[PDB]
């Protein structure tokens, strides 16, 4: 995540880029919950989906 | 809440040993596991933390 807010400023399609990870993201967090595995990695990745958001 | 830190803290470090950490029998402490102990103390947060 740290990668990707310093790919986010750079290029165009910013209000673009900001929704679509939102949806990658989150999405990716509740299939991965679906398996649970370690959530803490699912909690994490909802808070970047907060982050996004 | 010194409990709840500790685990915690633990399981930032590493999840693995964190595990073995609660599973493990307390030869001192009468031969019993954390978990035990815990619910014995009917302490809700060291329960209701991730890990356990």
């Amino acid at each position: 995540q740290k990668m990707a807010l310093f790919f986010w400023q750079h290029g165009e399609e910013a209000m673009a880029k900001a929704l679509v990870a939102c949806k990658l993201c989150k999405a990716m967090a509740h299939e991965a919950s679906e398996n649970d595995m370690v959530d803490d990695i699912s909690q994490e990745l909802n808070h970047n989906s907060r982050d996004f958001g | 809440q010194l409990a709840v830190e500790l685990l915690d803290q633990s399981y930032k470090q590493d999840e693995q040993l964190a595990m073995k950490l609660l599973t493990y029998e307390l030869k001192n402490w009468s031969n019993a596991t954390c978990l035990q102990l815990a619910v014995a103390a009917k302490h809700r947060d060291f329960i209701a933390h991730t890990c356990s």
